[PDB]
């Protein structure tokens, strides 16, 4: 929703090469990415995406906020999909980016795409989940790895996020069957979001 | 991308103006500033002229963690060559006071720039030393006899100067 | 489709291949094609001597290329056809599935986005060198080695399967001509950087551990011994009749010892004849090893050559000429008196650290510290009024 500046945490792995969403995961997201931005633009125009990525050995920037729909684009044919996301890092690395910005009148929010069951550690990650909202960050989490026969440690960061603060995380759970990422996004709430202040 | 490495030399101007660049920005009580590094490379001595400061953050209980702004050095290089059109990009300097390990996944970044292997300079910012208070490294990577993998590791290069009619007066 | 002969295919099968063979099955179904890719590499790591393999690639790379992880999809083949014993059939494979990459990389490159397949045609490539190695076609295999050489070195990072294949070439390569030192170093070159996954087998290790043993103690500037026992491939084998008196060997010479030399080379010398037609380097080396060693412990870089004719035990004669050929090994270099009966040395031949030789070192640089020191002391003492 307005008044909202948005870091997408695209997902590299090689477990989105599974074909269960068609044709394959990554370039499912190449459509779902240009809409976001754009939904989020037409909606208040302060709103301006950042992105990063799970990719290197290290997660890393590609880009900062920007206006621009066409870098978005760009810093995804520039990343590679032999990398692989680790949670941890990923998180506190987007802190960084909402920290540089175009507009400083926005708001800090995270979106991340997870197609990987996270075999990093539950305990871990719930220590930054009570660090975000200190930053006053909230994190949603776009869930479809983690229901491919793992257990779930996002149910606890979702909680633990959660605070009186207009920042709101919200849990999506995607039914893994074919019906086209970017629609199920779509169709579901990505601007009918509302605030608990 | 050229292994083309021997030496380094190094303009005063540099030294001094990432001394300044550091204070400025102010990520500084064991927090770095890294900047890009700008010279002639592709040649055995690399040639550094000049130096200008990136935004940055820095995580400091985590070194693994930063932000680079990759957009803005694109925006940069056009203003390099205004100044001189030998200014290309050829690393990025590290404010000492030495080599790290956190230094391995930074210059992972700085490959989508140079067209030579990119320049680790220790500017020491404190200015110890029995020569120059610089160090020079550069990553190379290159197969281990002892019996492990290929790593990426940092040879170190020698540090010089050499200068200008104009710098050195 | 495919999953009538995954069932037959099964059913063929070992029992201790059946239960990889129901993941296919089902990762196929659920779309989880990530999780078939990592089944298939630990099928295929124990496959090597059933005939089940060739059929279980050839359904796959049909279907999917880019859909699993390209790298082990050729990875695979290399293996399957190193293991076959008809060279013409694997020829002709090989050159069909480059065929279709190169026509596959105009479509797909571009629609994924961030995935090449170009490493796929090099991975490819390595092993039709070495299917004319096993023909005995020197020259042809060169001709493909040049452009991986070429390729390789202009990147600045390696994957470590494309390396490994590189020096898989070389390393048979130079055994032909039974090149010992040449074939000693690519061989170090190549265990080093052994992949995680490995589809190197250890009965291809424990040969490789052999030949480097030959070359050793068949060698004549090798003084890696150390090095042998200190990388696994040479010191954790040590498990077999074959590979006790020829570890022991290797240690026999690090010491220095003459006598236990002697006492296993008259037991093996006529159960194996390749020690007795190169019987020359192998009781010349333990000599050399000896030489070199002596001057570098010494502070002195001088011997007599009664000191020499001690501890090779050999003759007035041969002791002179041990230090010719030496030098032309250029092992020593320097100037020998033979009217003071001295050989004298300005370098000696980097080798094997150890332990041992650390210290030995560390001592004589503590030594030169303290004439360092005290010196710039009574320089201090002196002149006192100018420092300025």
């Amino acid at each position: 929703m307005v008044l909202e500046a948005t870091v997408l945490v695209i997902d590299n792995s090689e477990y989105s090469r599974n074909g269960d969403f068609p044709r394959t995961r990554f370039e499912a997201q190449i459509d779902s990415v240009e809409f976001i931005f754009q939904a989020k633009r037409n909606s208040n125009p302060e709103n301006t995406v950042g992105l990063i990525s799970g990719a290197g050995a290290n997660p890393r920037v590609l880009s900062t906020f920007t206006a621009e729909f066409g870098k978005i684009l760009a810093g995804l044919h520039d990343t590679q999909i032999e990398g692989k996301l680790h949670m941890a890092t990923a998180l506190q690395i987007a802190q960084l980016t909402l920290k540089h910005r175009q507009n400083k009148v926005q708001h800090q929010r995270i979106v991340a795409f997870v197609c990987s069951p996270i075999s990093d550690s539950r305990d871990e990650l719930i220590r930054l989940a009570k660090t975000l909202k200190k930053n006053n960050v909230a994190v949603d989490i776009i869930n479809f790895g983690e229901i491919e026969q793992n257990t779930e440690l996002l149910d606890e960061f979702i909680a633990a996020v959660n605070n009186p603060q207009e920042e709101t995380s919200h849990l999506l759970t995607v039914t893994p069957g074919p019906r086209l990422l970017y629609e199920n996004i779509a169709s579901s709430p990505i601007i009918l979001e509302e605030g608990s202040s | 991308m050229s292994l083309q490495h021997e030496k380094v030399t190094i303009a005063p101007l540099v030294l001094l103006s990432a001394l300044d660049h550091y204070e400025r920005t102010q990520t500084k009580e064991n927090k770095r500033c890294v900047g890009v590094i700008l010279g002639d490379a592709n040649s055995s001595t690399i040639r550094v002229t000049n130096s200008f400061a990136l935004p940055f953050e820095e995580d400091e209980k985590n070194s693994d963690v930063w932000f680079l702004d990759h957009n803005y050095i694109e925006n940069m290089n056009e203003m390099c060559k205004k100044i001189n059109a030998k200014e290309k990009l050829i690393g990025w300097y590290h404010s000492g006071p030495k080599l790290r390990a956190s230094d391995l996944k930074i210059n992972e970044l700085f490959k989508k720039y140079t067209q030579n292997n990119p320049l680790l300079l220790i500017v020491d910012v404190k200015q110890q030393g029995v020569g120059l208070p610089t160090d020079a490294y550069v990553a190379i990577e290159q197969v281990k006899d002892d019996g492990t993998s290929t790593e990426k590791t940092f040879l170190h290069l020698p540090c010089t100067i050499e200068a200008e009619e104009a710098e050195e007066i | 489709e495919i999953d009538t002969i995954l069932s037959t295919l099964r059913m063929e099968a070992d029992p201790s291949l059946h239960p990889l063979f129901e993941q296919f099955e089902k990762f196929y179904e659920e779309k989880l094609w990530f999780q078939l890719s990592e089944s298939l590499t630990k099928f295929f790591d124990d496959a090597k001597s059933t005939p089940l393999r060739l059929r279980l690639y050839d359904n796959f790379v049909s279907k999917f290329y880019d859909k699993i992880n390209q790298l082990s999809v050729v990875k695979y083949l290399l293996a399957s056809l190193k293991d076959s014993k008809d060279f013409d059939e694997s020829l002709k494979y090989l050159d069909d599935l480059k065929a279709q990459f190169q026509e596959l990389d105009s479509k797909k490159q571009r629609n994924n986005g961030s995935k090449d397949h170009g490493d796929g045609i090099l991975l490819i490539d390595s092993e039709i060198a070495r299917t004319y190695l096993l023909k005995n076609d020197l020259v042809k295999a060169r001709d493909l080695l040049d452009d991986l050489e070429k390729t390789l070195d202009k990147k600045d990072s390696i994957p470590l399967r494309i390396t490994n294949s590189f020096y898989s070439t070389n390393s048979q390569y130079f055994k032909f001509k039974n090149d010992f030192n040449s074939f000693y170093y690519t061989s170090l070159l190549y265990l080093s950087t052994l992949e995680p996954s490995t589809s190197i087998t250890l009965a291809e290790r424990q040969q490789l551990a052999y030949d480097l043993s030959i070359s050793a103690l068949l060698g004549d500037k090798i003084y890696n011994f150390g090095e042998l026992l200190h990388h696994p491939i040479m010191e954790t084998i040590v498990n077999d009749s074959n590979y006790d008196w020829l570890f022991q060997l290797l240690n026999a010479l690090t010491v220095g010892d003459f006598d236990k030399f002697d006492s296993l080379i008259k037991v093996q010398i006529s159960k194996i004849p390749i020690l007795a037609q190169h019987e020359s380097f192998l009781r010349q080396k333990i000599c050399l090893m000896t030489l070199i060693e002596t001057v570098f412990v010494k502070n002195i870089r001088m011997l007599s050559f009664e000191d020499i004719s001690k501890a090779t035990h050999l003759p007035k004669d041969n002791v002179e000429h041990l230090v010719m050929r030496a030098i032309s090994l250029g092992l020593l270099k320097g100037s020998i008196d033979q009217v003071n009966e001295l050989v004298t040395i300005s370098w000696v031949q980097p080798r094997i650290i150890s332990g041992d030789q650390i210290t030995k070192m560390k001592d004589r640089l503590v030594e030169w510290n303290d004439q360092v020191e005290k010196l710039g002391k009574k320089m201090e003492a002196r002149g006192q009024s100018i420092w300025v």
